[PDB]
RNA sequence: UAGCUAGUAGGUGGGGUAACGGCUCACCUAGGCGACGAUCCCUAGCUGGUCUGAGAGGAUGACCAGCCACACUGGAACUGAGACACGGUCCAGACUCCUACGGGAGGCAGCAGUGGGGAAUAUUGCACAAUGGGCGCAAGCCUGAUGCAGCCAUGCCGCGUGUAUGAAGAAGGCCUUCGGGUUGUAAAGUACUUUCAGCGGGGAGGAAGGGAGUAAAGUUAAUACCUUUGCUCAUUGACGUUACCCGCAGAAGAAGCACCGGCUAACUCCGUGCCAGCAGCCGCGGUAAUACGGAGGGUGCAAGCGUUAAUCGGAAUUACUGGG
C-alpha cells in the first residue's frame, strides 16, 4: 500500500519534515518511489514556509494513495483559493 | 614499462610487516611479566638497562623495556605494554606504561609528568 | 583489621570492584591508601573471614590470605570545609588515604598523630558517615 | 579561548604594536621595545624561511585573536572564495564583529572589545550578538543598546577613535553610537604592513 | 513460547488436515484417470475426466489451487484423452 | 591450487512451482568449464558513502540509508497473498531449572541489566505529548521504533575562570661580573562588571488533532441518521525544577597538559657521573649535561594536553599519470 507522509529529518530539538509518497511496510527514513515538496514545522514567518507541488500529489492520489492526517492538513493548508 | 606484463602479473604492492606485532592493531597489552634484569646495550652505550619478558595474555612472548627510576616488580605485578622500538636493547621492541597497573609511578618527578605517569605537585 | 595483598595477582578488578560494593556497608569500609598496594579492609568486629568466604563467588576469586600488620585505630573521617582543607592537602601529602565513598580520613597509624591532628586545628562541617 | 595572559610581551615577541596593549595613552615606549622579547633578547637569530612564516602567522594570529584551529577554518574559507586567496583572508579576518566594533571605536583595545561584544551590548539589525566569529554581511547597522549604551566606557575610549585612521569601509554616527557597515575592504587599505604571502606558503603545505 | 496469539498454530493443525484431506481426494481423482489412461477405455477417461473436472475447479475456487496447477492438469489431461480417442 | 564435472553439458517426454527453468524423474548423445585463472585454500557481508590525497589512487564502509543472510546448532513442513519464519510448530544434539520424578519449561546476534573476555564502551528510567506501524467506522488499546531523560571531555563548537588602572619597579624564588637583571602590571591596593554556576519569580514552541454543542450544503420520502466546512465551550506535554527573560548577593565557585640540542616554538643554575637515566631519527650522560633528575624562566595548545594503535599524504620508496 502505497501512501503519503512524513519522513523525520532534521536534528534533535530541530525537526524538519519530509513529505513523500513510499510503501507503509517500509521505514520511516527508507526506501521511497520520488521525493516531493517538504514541510519545516518552525519555519515562522520568513521568505519560505513550505513547498508543495500539486501536480505529483493529484498524480499520485489518480494511483489510490493514503493520505495521512498530517499531509492531508498540509493540502488543507496550501488551498486552491486561497 | 612494458605494459604487456603488468597486463599478465599486475604490480602487487608489498605488504611491509608492522613493527610491533600487537595483534591485529590494538592500542596496549597487559601481560604477566616476569624474568626482571639488566641488560648491557650494544657497543657505543656502556650500560646496565633494566628489562622484563612479559609473557602477554594472547599468548605471545615479548619484552618491554622497563623505563623511569626505580620501580617494585619481582616476577609479577601485571602492568601495561605500549608499543615503540628502543634503538638500544636489539630484542626489545616494546615499553611499560607507568601510571598504568601495578608497577607504581616515578618518584619526585614534576617535569614531564603525562609520560611515566606521575601526578601534579601537590603542595 | 590487616590488608589486601592480592594473591594470584591476575584481574585485579573483581576486588577493584566488587569490594567497593562492600564498602558501603555498615560493617566493610576499604580504605585505599596512595601507594596503590596493601588495600586496608575496614572491620568493625573482629571475624573477618565474612569477607573471605564472600571472597569465593562469580565475580570474586582471589584469596588474599591474611597475617600480622599492625595499623591501630580506626581512621576517624573528617572532611573539612573549603580554603582551609587544601594546604592540610599540600603539607603532609604523602599521608592521606582514599576511602569508600571518596573520603580522607587523616591517616591511623597511633593516638599521637591524632593528637597532631587536632594540634592542627581542621575546623569542619562534621559528617561521621560511620 | 582566550589569551587572557602577557599582552604586552607579544609585541615585544613580534618586534611590530601588535596594537594589544592600545588603551587611551599613546605609544608607551614602557617596555623596551623591539630589543627585549624575554630574557635572551640580545640575541639575533639565524630566521629562516619557516621562521618568518610563522613569526608572521603568530603575529597576524596576535593582531587579530584568533586561534590556530579557527585560524585554519578562516584559511579553508579563504582559499575556496573568488578572487585571491590572500585579499579573502584578510577579508574574513575583517569581517569579524570584534575587528567591526574594534574599527567603530567601541573600546579601546581588542579585548575590551570582545568584552563589550559579549556582555550583552553590541547588536546588529536588532538581533544582539555576543559570541566575536559572527560573519558580519554587508550592508549591516551595529549599535549599542540602551540599557548598556554609555557607561562610560564606550566615551573615552571613543576619543582614540579620533586619533585612528578612521577608514573608508565603515561610518560611525557618533551622536548616538550607531555605525554603519559598507563593502568589503581593499587590500590596500587595511595596515598596508602584515604579509598574507607567507601565510600562504605557510598553510599550502 | 508462551504467546497470546497461539491460536494460529492450532487453528492452522485444524487447517493441516481438513484443507490438505480436499486436496487429497482432489489428486486421487487425477490418479484416478491416469488408471484410464493404463486402461485404454476412452469412454472412462471421458467420464473419469467429467468427474475431475467440477470438484477441481472448486478446488480452484477455494484458495487451494491458484487456477494454473488445475489449469494445467486440465490442459495436459484433456491433450491426454484426445490423443488417446 | 592445473585440471574440474556424472544430474555433469544439452535435447525429447512426464511431474512440479504464483512463473521460464535438470526444479525434479524415464530415454538419447558426450558434452560443459579453463591460462581473458576452471576446481581447491584463506579472508570478507555488499553498496551509496567515510578519511586522506591537487588529481589519479590507497585503506575503510562504525553511526544514516537500500539489499542480502541469521535468530543456541542442524533439518523439515503447515497456516498465511507474502515465512520454508527473532519473541510460530515438530524432530535430533548441547546447556540451565522444576518434578509428586510419570514428564516438562527455556533460548536477550531486542530494549535494559549480569558473568567471562578485553586496554576499551552506558540506565534493570519516563510516555504514546508528536511521527510511524498493527486493529477498530470512530472513540479508544499496544509500540524498549520513536520523542526524550541519566552517565562517559569519546569527537566538534562556543563561553568563562575577570576588566581598566596600579612602582616601592614591595616580599619570596632563580641567575650574577653580586653593579644588577628576571619572575613582573605579574601580585598587593583602588574603581567597575557578573557572561557561566547558586537561589527566587514569569515563561513560549515542539499541538496537528480528537470530544460535546450549533448553523449551512449534500444524501434521502424525511427538517431523522451519516459525510464535509465554518463556528461556540472544555481541553490533550514525558521532556519540564524546559529554551528564553527579570531580580538578589558577592571576583565571589571554576586552568590545566606537553616541550625547551637539531628536525620543530623556547635558556640558565644545582645534584649525580658511560651509574642512575632519556629517546620518533641524528643520539647524550666517562666530575663544567642548553639532551637524566630538581629549581627558575620561556614557548605551544587549551577543558583539554601528551603517549600508544590504525589509514592516507609526504612516498615518483610499487612509477597507469609517475622508476630503472
Amino acid at each position: 500500500m502505497v501512501t503519503i507522509r512524513l519522513a523525520r529529518h532534521g536534528a534533535k530539538k530541530r525537526p524538519f519534515y519530509q513529505v513523500v509518497v513510499a510503501d507503509s511496510r517500509n521505514a520511516r527514513n527508507g526506501r521511497f518511489i520520488e521525493r516531493v515538496g517538504f514541510f519545516n514545522p518552525i519555519a515562522s514567518e520568513k521568505e519560505e514556509g513550505t513547498r508543495l507541488d500539486l501536480d505529483r500529489i493529484a498524480h499520485w492520489v489518480g494511483q489510490g494513495a493514503t493520505i495521512s492526517d498530517r499531509v492531508a492538513a498540509l493540502i488543507k493548508e496550501v488551498n486552491k483559493a486561497a | 614499462a612494458t605494459v604487456n606484463q603488468l597486463v599478465r602479473k599486475p604490480r602487487a604492492r608489498k605488504v611491509a610487516k608492522s613493527n610491533v606485532p600487537a595483534l591485529e592493531a590494538c592500542p596496549q597489552k597487559r601481560g604477566v611479566c616476569t624474568r626482571v634484569y639488566t641488560t648491557t646495550p650494544k657497543k657505543p652505550n656502556s650500560a646496565l638497562r633494566k628489562v622484563c619478558r612479559v609473557r602477554l595474555t594472547n599468548g605471545f612472548e615479548v619484552t618491554s623495556y622497563i623505563g623511569g627510576e626505580g620501580h617494585n616488580l619481582q616476577e609479577h605485578s601485571v602492568i601495561l605494554i605500549r608499543g615503540g622500538r628502543v634503538k638500544d636493547l636489539p630484542g626489545v621492541r616494546y615499553h611499560t606504561v607507568r601510571g598504568a597497573l601495578d608497577c607504581s609511578g616515578v618518584k619526585d618527578r614534576k617535569q614531564a609528568r603525562s609520560k611515566y605517569g606521575v601526578k601534579r605537585p601537590k603542595a | 583489621f590487616r590488608r589486601i595483598r592480592l594473591k594470584d595477582p591476575l584481574k585485579q578488578k573483581q576486588l577493584l570492584k566488587g569490594l567497593v560494593q562492600l564498602s558501603e556497608e555498615g560493617a566493610v569500609q576499604v580504605f585505599r591508601p596512595i601507594s596503590n598496594n596493601d588495600l586496608i579492609v575496614g572491620a568493625v568486629g573482629v571475624l573477618q573471614f565474612d569477607v573471605v568466604v564472600a571472597r569465593l563467588k562469580s565475580e570474586y576469586n582471589v584469596e588474599a590470605v591474611y597475617e600480622s600488620v599492625n595499623v591501630a585505630t580506626a581512621r576517624w573521617v573528617e572532611c573539612a570545609d573549603a580554603k582551609k582543607f587544601e594546604e592540610f592537602k599540600r603539607k603532609n601529602e604523602s599521608q592521606l588515604a582514599l576511602d569508600g565513598g571518596d573520603n580522607l580520613a587523616y591517616i591511623a597509624t597511633s593516638m599521637v598523630n591524632l593528637r597532631l591532628a587536632q594540634e592542627r586545628y581542621p575546623d569542619v562541617q562534621f559528617h561521621q558517615t560511620r | 579561548a582566550r589569551y587572557l595572559g602577557p599582552k604586552l610581551k607579544l609585541s615585544r615577541r613580534e618586534g611590530t604594536d601588535l596594537f594589544l596593549k592600545s588603551g587611551v595613552r599613546a605609544i608607551d615606549t614602557k617596555c623596551k621595545i623591539e630589543q627585549a622579547p624575554g630574557q635572551h633578547g640580545a640575541r639575533k637569530p639565524r630566521l629562516s624561511d619557516y621562521g618568518v612564516q610563522l613569526r608572521e602567522k603568530q603575529k597576524v594570529r596576535r593582531i587579530y585573536g584568533v586561534l590556530e584551529r579557527q585560524f585554519r577554518n578562516y584559511y579553508k574559507e579563504a582559499a575556496r572564495l573568488k578572487g585571491n586567496t590572500g585579499e579573502n583572508l584578510l577579508a574574513l579576518l575583517e569581517g569579524r564583529l570584534d575587528n567591526v566594533v574594534y574599527r567603530m571605536g567601541f573600546g579601546a583595545t581588542r579585548a575590551e572589545a570582545r568584552q563589550l561584544v559579549s556582555h550583552k551590548a553590541i547588536m546588529v539589525n536588532g538581533r544582539v550578538v555576543n559570541i566575536a566569529s559572527y560573519q558580519v554581511s554587508p550592508n549591516d547597522v551595529v549599535s549599542i543598546r540602551e540599557k548598556a549604551k554609555k557607561q562610560s566606557r564606550v566615551k573615552a575610549a571613543l576619543e582614540l577613535a579620533e586619533q585612528r585612521e578612521k577608514p573608508t569601509w565603515l561610518e560611525v554616527d557618533a551622536g548616538k553610537m550607531e555605525g554603519t557597515f559598507k563593502r568589503k575592504p581593499e587590500r590596500s587599505d587595511l595596515s598596508a604592513d602584515i604579509n598574507e604571502h607567507l601565510i600562504v606558503e605557510l598553510y599550502s603545505k | 513460547n508462551i504467546k497470546s496469539a497461539k491460536k494460529r498454530a492450532i487453528q492452522s493443525e485444524k487447517a493441516r488436515k481438513h484443507n490438505a484431506s480436499r486436496r487429497s481426494m482432489m489428486r486421487t481423482f487425477i490418479k484416478k484417470v491416469y488408471a484410464a489412461i493404463e486402461a485404454g477405455d476412452k469412454a472412462a477417461a471421458q467420464k473419469a475426466f467429467n468427474e475431475m473436472q467440477p470438484i477441481v475447479d472448486r478446488q480452484a475456487a477455494k484458495g487451494l489451487i491458484h487456477k494454473n496447477k488445475a489449469a494445467r492438469h486440465k490442459a495436459n489431461l484433456t491433450a491426454q484423452i484426445n490423443k488417446l480417442a
